[PDB]
């Protein structure tokens, strides 16, 4: 476990830099590179589309982030009902056995980038329904989760807290920068 | 006019360009069987789903042309308006309205879009 | 008004039985209703207005709130003013704990005092209802206010008892705070 | 809600509205266009979990 | 002072739930008469345009 | 001289692409601005500075995203529609009137009714080459609303054009000289706006892409660039009938800065209306085509066509 630095450390310390990267490139070529990942990254993070699953219980929430409270457009963020054109999935409420080929086929039928959130403790593990026969248990055996929003539901901070999460996961995101090295 | 065929020209070149450089600057991945199937909500589709054609909408399209060529007919009243002789033009474009305005009403009477099925 | 249509006692009241007048004025006024669309005219101002009423988005995460003293959030287990864990592994939240999301495993340490070995949560089953916290005989778990713990692998959600512990010792001051604010009301 | 006169429930069966609500939309929406179907779900207001549990 | 919630003194007053409607500017004479107001006078001006 | 004019010709329409294609791409943050104050949202403010770089971050993500196309060899064929509607969107503009000469482009009136009439072919084929039901219903569905509107659009047309006197558009200007045309012809401003708003198919006719009862209608199976096109090509469309109702009804001052203000409010009318109206049903609005706007369009030309009589019997 880690812990902020104090007052004195902070003033010592320098700007944090914007792109996560930083700006220690050697090269003309990493140099370059470092700054088309940081506008790839800028531009799929800065404007995120899900996909608007919300089988249950946990929907309400994924609604009232939509709502004028936690406005999540402010962040540019966009419910598209299409699959086609919604960039992330948020997986809310439970995963029963007629839903899990349904879910799976509508992930795979997004294109890709694609991020999941797994909101409520019912797509995270199964929730309060964990020991039940027609539950799958957590949603993680039908498809690769990316963000866990713990809650039942997660309180709406809770959800949007975990969208800058995704956001800064889509940040430091390394395509351009390390195809280099590959 | 052939001014405006070389812009055009131009744009649907410089449209495809845009088009050909984004199916580039997209990055690829490895196809999936399932990743190219019709949508249907996630859930399999049907059989071959072409929809059938027992059905209006080529009536409707019909009631289109029959109107859309009568809209050609009176289109030219407005420049040999001050031309032609006025009682012609007169009494020949006010039987043309009217005689649109009671197909139309008689045809409400009749009620055809109101159809059983 | 124009008159009822079905006669209504008391304990009721109809939302249709107003009569649509057929007094000429009264037709008039519903045909120049449809052909200059007043009633769109007045929706359409009303938006126009709603404009200039200020927004209440909240400028998360600078501002953020409110919640109250009794959130249900993060789990925590607390310690005594000495620093001594307060769980005594009585094991009442686990018996109650609705999803099963609790584990433990208790033994006496050198000393020879009731304490847990393994005290586990699983906040990927455990549903947030508090029965754990309203169970405990000396206050030892806690539904702590954090609620920003989002985890980008699962594994990562299954708390032990050092994770908890660690929470405990992390939000103690807020934790205190809310108890004074509650003890004598809950 | 049925007890056997031990401290767990022996049967707990529920009946939520929407459930025969739903169960008549077989009947409500013959021949109406599509977008009455949705608008007769909507005003069934027949929201989920408790018709199906 | 209090030590439970219980209402203030006086009570409450009661709570509004009674619908009210705005103000009715016009009524079909005077729309329509108005209407065919401006559509003359509009006439009128396009005439010496 | 001569070549002087083609060249000129030339960079004006090549100006004027960059600059509706960047407008509409910039306007759709005007969109999401405005929608979020009529609901009482504070809309997009976070990336950039208050959000102004909003939709070019869109674009990056959308060219970035892939293009999972449909069934294996339909490639040319979907990746066709985006590219030949987006062309009708732009194209359209060029007939647009200037006292500045771009083009001696007359019957203008005639070029609008046809490039509005080329979108059914689009957004009807479009469909087809997804090949999915729920594709090929908002197709139908799109086409059957334009088809139907296109026939009022026509009559509603030839009111003004009578009461100008030519095909020409730029007559608009001469007519408007002293006062503006909308105070004379208020019945048919609402009209206009409805017959525009249904050919770009905006809510409340949001039948064809729709949401909710479709779940994007033919839109539903496009990835990200031929969307990308879709998109910006319904946006310069709302932009160009924004333009025709200011060149029309609202003084038609194409060198006056106040046209340009008017040109703003007219396209914010149409979110105006974006967050308030709920959607039709199909017959309704089938009966709202020929029940209701026919008639009326018919009457008017019956009506105007006698006053010009009369007014060129008084001269
Ligand atoms: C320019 C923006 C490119 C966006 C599209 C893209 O992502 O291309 C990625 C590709 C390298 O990316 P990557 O997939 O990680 O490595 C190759 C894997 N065999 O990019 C390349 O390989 C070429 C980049 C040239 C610089
Ligand atoms: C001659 C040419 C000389 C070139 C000079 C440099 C041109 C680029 C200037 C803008 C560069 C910004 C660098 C600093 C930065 O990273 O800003 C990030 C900014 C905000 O993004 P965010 O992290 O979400 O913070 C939001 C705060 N409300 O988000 C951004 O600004 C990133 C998006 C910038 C879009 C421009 C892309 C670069 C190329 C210019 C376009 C052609
Ligand atoms: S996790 Fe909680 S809020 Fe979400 S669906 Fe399950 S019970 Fe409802
Ligand atoms: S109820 Fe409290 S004291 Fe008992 S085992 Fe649980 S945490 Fe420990
Ligand atoms: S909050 Fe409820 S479900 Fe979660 S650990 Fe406590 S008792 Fe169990």
């Amino acid at each position: 476990q880690q812990t902020l630095p104090v007052a004195e450390v902070a003033q010592n310390l320098p700007k944090k830099g914007y792109s996560p990267f930083g700006t220690k490139q050697s090269s003309v070529a990493e140099w370059s590179l470092a700054r088309l990942d940081d506008l790839l990254n800028w531009g799929r993070k800065g404007s995120i589309w899900p996909l608007t699953f919300g089988l249950a219980c946990c929907a309400v929430e994924m609604m009232h982030i939509a709502a004028p409270r936690y406005d999540m457009d402010r962040y540019g963020v966009v419910f598209r009902a299409s699959p086609r054109q919604a960039d992330v999935i948020i997986v809310a409420g439970t995963l029963t056995n007629k839903m899990a080929p349904a879910l799976r086929k509508v992930y795979d039928q997004m294109p890709e980038p694609r991020w999941v959130i797994s909101m409520g403790s019912c797509a995270n593990g199964g929730g309060y329904y964990h020991y039940s026969y027609s539950v799958v248990r957590g949603c993680d055996r039908i498809i690769p989760v990316d963000i866990y929003v713990p809650g039942c539901p997660p309180t709406a901070e809770a959800l949007m807290y975990g969208v800058l999460q995704l956001q800064k996961k889509v940040k430091r995101m390394k395509t351009l920068q390390m195809w280099y090295r590959k | 006019m052939f001014s405006i065929i070389f812009i055009a020209l131009l744009i649907l070149l410089i449209t495809t360009i845009v088009m050909f450089l984004a199916s580039i600057l997209s990055k690829k991945a490895l196809i999936d069987r399932e990743k190219s199937s019709p949508f249907e909500c996630g859930f399999d589709p049907k059989s071959s789903s072409r929809l059938p054609f027992s059905l209006r909408f080529f009536l409707i399209t019909i009631i289109f042309l029959i109107f859309d060529v009568e809209i050609a007919l009176i289109l030219p009243m407005i420049i040999i308006m001050k031309y032609s002789n006025i009682m012609i033009w007169t009494i020949t474009s006010i039987i043309f309205i009217l005689i649109l305005l009671i197909g139309l009403y008689h045809e409400w009477n009749q009620g055809m879009l109101n159809w059983s099925n | 008004e124009p008159k009822d249509i079905v006669e209504v006692p008391k304990g009721y009241v109809y939302v249709n039985n107003k009569e649509l007048s057929m007094e000429f004025a009264d037709i008039t006024d519903r045909a120049a209703s449809t052909m200059f669309f007043g009633e769109l005219l007045r929706g359409f101002a009303v938006t126009l207005a709603h404009i200039f009423k200020e927004p209440a988005t909240i400028n998360y995460p600078f501002e953020k709130g409110p919640l109250s003293p009794r959130f249900r959030g993060e789990h925590a287990l607390r310690r005594y003013p000495s620093g001594e864990e307060r769980c005594i592994a009585c094991k009442l939240c686990e018996a109650i704990c609705p999803a099963q999301a609790i584990t433990i495993e208790a033994e006496e340490r050198a000393d020879g005092s009731r304490r847990t070995t393994r005290y586990d949560i699983d906040m990927t089953k455990c549903i947030y209802c508090g029965f754990c916290q309203e169970a405990c005989p000396v206050d030892a778990i806690v539904e702590g206010p954090n609620f920003e713990f989002s985890t980008e692998t699962h594994e990562e959600l299954l708390y032990n008892k050092e994770k908890l512990l660690c929470n405990g010792d992390k939000w103690e001051s807020e934790i205190a705070s809310n108890l004074q604010a509650d003890h004598l009301y809950r | 809600l049925i007890s056997d006169g031990s401290s767990r429930p022996y049967r707990c069966k529920i009946k939520a509205p929407g459930f025969a609500h739903l169960a008549a939309l077989e009947k409500i929406g013959k021949q109406h266009m599509l977008a009455d179907v949705v608008a007769i779900i909507g005003t069934l207001d027949v929201v989920f979990g408790e018709i199906d549990r | 002072p209090p030590k439970q919630d219980l209402p203030p003194p006086g009570g409450y007053k009661k709570i509004p739930f009674a619908r009210v409607p705005p103000k009715s500017y016009f009524t079909g004479f005077t729309t329509i008469g108005t209407y065919v107001v401006v559509t003359a006078v509009g006439l009128g001006i396009y005439y010496l345009t | 001289m001569f070549y002087m004019e083609f060249i000129l010709s030339l960079i004006g329409s090549l100006l004027l692409i960059i600059c509706v294609l960047v407008s509409v791409a910039f306007l759709t943050l005007l969109e999401r601005k405005v929608l979020g104050y009529i609901q009482i949202r504070k809309g997009p403010n976070k990336v950039g500075l208050m959000g102004i770089p909003q939709p070019f971050c869109d674009a990056i993500k959308l060219f970035t995203k892939e293009q999972t196309y449909p069934l294996l060899s339909n490639y040319l064929s979907y990746y066709i529609s985006p590219i030949f509607s987006l062309f009708l969107s732009l194209f359209v503009w060029m007939c647009m009137p200037f006292f500045v000469k771009l083009y001696s482009f007359n019957l203008g009136g005639l070029f609008f009714l046809c490039c509005t009439s080329l979108g059914v072919y689009t957004v009807m084929v479009a469909g087809w080459s997804s090949n999915s039901n729920y594709a090929l219903l908002g197709g139908l569905r799109a086409v059957a609303q334009t088809i139907s509107y296109e026939v009022s659009l026509a009559l509603i047309l030839l009111s003004f054009i009578f009461l100008i006197g030519s095909y020409n558009m730029i007559y608009f200007f001469f007519y408007q000289v002293y006062m503006w045309f909308l105070i004379i012809l208020f019945p048919m401003a609402l009209v206009w706006v409805s017959i525009s708003l249904a050919e770009t198919n905006r809510t409340p006719f949001d039948f064809a892409e729709g949401e909710s009862e479709l779940v994007s209608g033919f839109n539903v199976e496009y990835s990200s660039g031929g969307f990308a096109l879709i998109f910006m090509a319904e946006y310069a469309s709302i932009l160009f009938m924004s333009m025709l109702f200011c060149v029309i009804f609202l003084g038609c001052d194409v060198f006056n800065l106040l046209f340009y203000m008017k040109l703003t409010f007219i396209s914010f009318v149409f979110i105006w209306v974006r967050g308030t109206l709920p959607r039709f049903r199909y017959d309704k609005l089938m009966y709202l085509a020929w029940k209701c706007f026919l008639s009326f369009s018919l009457n008017y030309l019956l009506f105007f066509i006698g006053f010009k009589i009369l007014l060129f019997s008084l001269l």
